[PDB]
């Protein structure tokens, strides 16, 4: 007989219970109690019986405001009684004074004769006090081992909580891109440049790389600002296939590969925004880049695709919006970033960045998973052309499709949903780090 | 189809070469990995403020709760914990009146009352150290919450006043009494500003298990460790006061498995990039820098390091390796990596409501690769980053290593965090306390200080 028995009010004590069986099995005391024994039978109050009777040495009481209330605490004791009245033994049973409220009168009356180790100043006094008695008491105990305490410990509050192997599939912010412009060309306009002309201002987008013109527009693409250039001659103009440059089989001193790529992302970047004006998106200046919105009213109940795209927060209006951006390797995508941007009426912008920022984090606890993919693929099929991709001009012949559905991922290990308890308690919670 | 890669949790050891994930469940369940006895007390603030350490020392004797147990456990008292006895009897405290305070706090700018107040407060901590022959373990700074309000962002007295330390080796702890007392102190409501309510247990763990580290405590040590891993973080701060642009201060916290870090503060010199924004080091100052690490891990280990990882947050350029390639000894392996928070790879799941778990990884090539240190744990039940996980961009920039290797490590390294008794951590340690060694190190200019642990510096 070696267990250290113990009852106590449960749901309403499972704590100090696991706490306590723990600690006495690390420290070589064996325990027995309603958890740590997950897999419950059917009867059992049986076994819990027969351990009591004929297992247990010691029996500590959880005592506790609901402990004594408690209908099976109640039953527990009394059997631990009559074992101990069977056994003639002083301190078979020992109160632990766990709770401050239970007052003198309130102890039951079974109990209220025998001394209690207190807990309520400090749990770690209470455990050297039983400690003290089990030794006085001479209570068996093996050798001090951990590893079991470990082992239990994982296998009983750690058996719900592990990773599976199970296989999700993830939607990215990645959008791919379908097909680029034949070939990308260097114009020869040396002085059909004007000086201090700022290229960026331009129907389609151009880089004034060295002295040369790159862009995927034709030489006569441009003619409202360049009329000189209906003089100019295609044989100056070089051709370097963009096929050829994004597999980085061409190699040429006039320009590197690298160079050419940047010039690529670039032109793409430029060709995202000025493609973006034609559609009736709003625009948010980022830091760097440029970020698109919806203003109030534009879509029927701002429900576009039934998804809520548009939607109010206090006494402004949140509108979920998007920012572009390019990349090449390992495979050409457009990088997609969601934001959330809040507005008096709907149809202005907040000029502060600060409420920005503290709308945006809070409208973002609200939001989840979810939320956040089904508004951004939702945006990018407001943005599509057709039901495949949208395009992006940057010639009057020349158009570089970008897809409309996102890159797939894959895992190979996952885990369980339990119900939203994570929103029900994180909600309406700042600054706790 | 992009597959993603999983890296299991790092696991971390504790007392009796037990390893558990969670920081704050075999910490509980079995205690400190090194067993300090003593964790007396030097208490300094207002007598209010004393109140409220004595009143909140008896409450961490007494079981903390917390309303979610299962993401939050609780904590099941001081001793009961960390076997030591961290009471009230025993404390020397040291006396500021209000009055005092009142008048080092009224001094127009900002610069003018931070300076004199955290002289205010280190002066009679010198005092204590240096007339006293009571010498406590550590000295818990309590701040009255006027100081953290009025006084609000050098800037961040909690980075000057620590980093006005680092001669004397005097291991602080700083607090707010809102932090402990946060009950006491409301808004025009009864609702206290700072509900903890949820997660009172939760603030009794992290500000115990660090009280504890600053007592020359180890809470936890990394369990699966090779054999000399020296993880450098080179941390970097532009000097805005400094006429040059290019002017910078610079550091590098070493690391081995124990989690308790080494800093080299730097030398200041050029090495911002204003046409870029990039931290560069010249030969000089680098070979410096890589000379004292590499000495310092020779003195504390006898022998140098086998590996040596330097993680920043940019890209080094090859003067700075050819510089460091060329004082190591041959019988060395040194990488580079590049830690970028950003690079946008969020990746949304198209099931349910929750998010994506936390060890997965996208490799791009053999020396790139994403990593996914925050969003939901199942141990937790919980997501660690609220809305979706930000990826994390890896890059070996220079030297031969293998990325999941460094992938392994840099999860790994997450789990370091003795300040803060959390699951676990978006960033890996080298770099996580990147800005607030900056600002320390940039508070702390003039004088030249050795290699200190971090117990000085976070």
């Amino acid at each position: 007989r070696n267990k250290i028995f113990i009852s106590h009010a449960t749901p309403d004590d499972n704590d100090f219970t696991r706490w306590l069986a723990l600690k006495l099995i690390g420290l070589g005391y064996e325990v027995w109690c309603d958890i740590l024994f997950l897999d419950k039978g059917v009867d059992f109050w049986s076994n819990i019986e027969k351990v009591i009777r004929e297992d247990t040495c010691k029996f500590l009481l959880v005592s506790s405001s609901y402990s004594n209330q408690r209908e099976g605490v109640l039953k527990e004791l009394a059997v631990a009684a009559k074992v101990k009245k069977q056994l003639k033994d002083d301190k078979f049973i020992i109160p632990l004074a766990i709770d401050e409220q239970l007052s003198y009168d309130d102890i039951n009356i079974d109990i209220v004769r025998l001394n209690a180790i207190d807990f309520k100043m400090s749990w770690a006094r209470g455990l050297k006090d039983i400690l003290e008695a089990f030794e006085k008491q001479k209570v068996p105990k093996e050798v001090a081992d951990a590893s079991k305490s470990n082992l239990l410990y994982q296998q009983i509050f750690l058996h719900d909580k592990s990773v599976i192997e199970k296989e999700e599939i993830y939607d990215s912010n990645w959008l791919s891109i379908l097909s680029f412009p034949e070939e990308l060309r260097f114009h020869e306009y040396n002085w059909m440049l004007p000086k201090r002309f700022d290229v960026r201002e331009l129907t389609f987008p151009a880089v004034r790389y060295k002295n040369y013109l790159c862009t995927f527009a034709w030489a006569y693409d441009f003619t409202y600002h360049l009329p000189k250039t209906e003089t100019y001659h295609k044989s100056k103009t070089i051709r370097i296939p963009t096929e050829e440059i994004l597999s980085g089989s061409y190699d040429s001193n006039f320009i590197r590969n690298a160079e050419c790529k940047r010039l690529i992302v670039q032109l793409l970047n430029k060709a995202f925004e000025l493609r973006m004006k034609d559609k009736e998106v709003q625009e948010y200046e980022m830091s760097n880049k440029t970020a698109y919105w919806l203003e109030k009213g534009k879509l029927e109940k701002d429900k576009f695709e039934k998804t809520m795209l548009v939607g109010k927060q206090k006494d402004k209006n949140w509108h979920f919006a998007i920012s572009g951006a390019s990349k090449l390797y390992p495979f050409p995508v457009l990088m997609i970033s969601s934001h959330i941007f809040f507005t008096a009426d709907g149809k202005k912008l907040i000029d502060s960045s600060s409420v920005q920022h503290s709308s945006r984090r809070r409208q973002g606890k609200n939001w989840w998973n979810n939320t956040w993919r089904t508004k951004l693929l939702a945006f990018i099929k407001y943005l599509s052309d057709d039901d495949t991709s949208f395009y992006l001009e940057m010639g009057s012949e020349e158009k570089v499709f970008v897809s409309n559905e996102p890159v797939k991922f894959k895992g190979n290990v996952s885990y369980n949903i339990p119900e939203k308890n994570t929103l029900e308690e994180e909600a309406e919670l700042s600054g706790f780090n | 189809m992009k597959e993603l890669i999983y890296i299991e949790e790092p696991k971390i050891l504790f007392a009796h070469g037990q390893k558990c994930t969670d920081a704050r469940d075999g910490l509980a369940l079995f205690g400190p990995l090194n067993n300090l006895y003593g964790i007396k007390s030097g208490v300094i603030g207002t007598k209010q403020g004393l109140k409220i350490f004595r009143d909140y020392l008896d409450h961490i004797q007494k079981p903390i709760y917390n309303s979610n147990s299962i993401t939050r456990p609780m904590f099941p008292g001081f001793e009961a914990v960390f076997d030591c006895k961290w009471e009230s009897t025993g404390i020397t405290f040291k006396e500021v009146t209000n009055e005092d305070i009142g008048k080092f706090l009224y001094n127009s700018s900002t610069h003018k009352r931070t300076y004199d107040l955290v002289s205010l407060f280190i002066d009679k901590i010198i005092s204590a150290n240096k007339n006293e022959d009571e010498n406590v373990d550590v000295w818990f700074v309590i701040v009255p919450d006027e100081i953290y309000k009025y006084c609000r962002p050098d800037a961040q007295f909690h980075d000057q006043f620590k980093a006005r330390l680092l001669k004397h080796t005097i291991p602080t702890q700083i607090f707010r009494e809102s932090t402990l007392a946060w009950r006491d102190f409301k808004n025009a409501f009864g609702l206290p500003i700072r509900d903890f309510s949820k997660i009172e247990g939760h603030l009794a763990w992290t500000i115990s298990t660090a009280a504890f580290y600053k007592a020359g405590g180890k809470p936890w040590k990394l369990s699966d460790v090779r054999n000399g891993v020296c993880y450098l973080g080179l941390v970097y701060k532009k000097v805005e006061k400094s006429k040059n642009p290019r002017n910078a201060c610079c550091a590098a916290q070493m690391f081995l498995d124990n989690g308790d870090g080494t800093v080299f503060k730097g030398e200041v010199g050029p090495w911002y990039n204003p046409k870029n924004g990039q931290y560069h080091l010249e030969p000089k100052e680098a070979k410096a820098l890589l000379s004292q690490s590499l000495q310092s891990y020779k003195e504390q280990i006898g022998e140098y390091p086998k590996e040596v990882f330097i993680h920043a947050k940019t890209r080094f350029n090859h003067q700075e390796w050819d510089a460091f390639l060329e004082v190591t000894p041959k019988e060395t392996n040194l990488v580079g990596v590049t830690i970028s928070k950003t690079k946008p790879l969020k990746l949304y799941k198209t099931e349910g409501d929750y998010t994506i778990l936390r060890g997965n990884a996208y490799v791009v090539n053999e020396r790139s690769a994403f990593l996914w240190t925050v969003g939901y744990v199942p141990k937790i039940q919980t997501a660690l980053s609220m809305e979706v996980p930000n990826p994390l961009f890896i890059e070996i920039n220079k030297g031969e290593a293998d990325i999941k290797q460094v992938l392994k490590d840099i999860l790994s390294l997450t789990k370091l965090n003795y300040n803060a008794c959390i699951f676990a951590d978006g960033e890996p340690v080298t770099l996580r306390f990147a800005d607030k060694i900056g600002e320390i190190l940039t508070a702390s200019t003039d004088i030249k200080t050795p290699p200190l642990a971090f117990k000085y510096y976070i």
